[PDB]
């Protein structure tokens, strides 16, 4: 499902900003 | 008269669209609550175009998707963005990132045509953002914590 697929990406995206925050 | 978290915002968000779309800076400074839409909008600047240089080609994957699936690529981003926070998990990272993507998209949209105008996909974006997750904006301070949070306070 297309959705799914671009809103994993857009999560894995968002995570790597945190982590570069807090860092 | 009311609903001046929205109104903020849009005006955040619609002035980033519109720079990175066009690629010129609208000038026109400040109005209302400006001390905190400056900031934020720098802040946004740097991060926002940070994310898009560092996740370039996934964000390009996601676009392909976007077009060949469904019609409408504003429609469709608010059905990404609905799901992106169907867990229940709110930050800023991610809401950064949505920005982001949003400035991805009226990127393509001015490609394939010049004349498209941002203002729909801004205030969608502005709506779901505003709408679904109101108290905790209202909760993080709003725009002020969007700053803090993304700003380093010691470079050493
Ligand atoms: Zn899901
Ligand atoms: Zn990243
Ligand atoms: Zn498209
Ligand atoms: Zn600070």
């Amino acid at each position: 499902q297309w959705v799914r697929e671009i809103a994993a990406g857009l999560r894995r995206a968002a995570d790597d900003v945190n982590a570069q925050v807090e860092r | 008269g009311s609903d001046e978290l929205y109104r903020q915002s849009l005006e955040i968000i619609s002035r980033y669209l519109r720079e990175q779309a066009t690629g010129a800076k609208d000038t026109k400074p400040m109005g209302r609550s400006g001390a905190t839409s400056r900031k934020a909008l720098e802040t946004l600047r740097r991060v926002g175009d940070g994310v898009q240089r560092n996740h370039e080609t996934a964000f390009q994957g996601m676009l392909r998707k976007l077009d060949i699936k469904n019609e409408d690529d504003v429609k469709s981003l608010s059905r990404v963005m609905i799901h992106v926070f169907s867990d229940g998990v709110t930050n800023w990272g991610r809401i950064v990132t949505l920005i982001s993507f949003g400035a991805f998209v009226a990127k393509h949209l001015k490609t394939i045509n010049q004349e498209s105008c941002i203002e729909p996909l801004a205030e969608s974006i502005t709506d779901v953002l505003v709408r679904t997750k109101r108290d905790w904006l209202v909760k993080q301070r709003g725009w002020d914590g969007f700053v803090e949070f993304f700003h380093v306070e010691d470079l050493e």
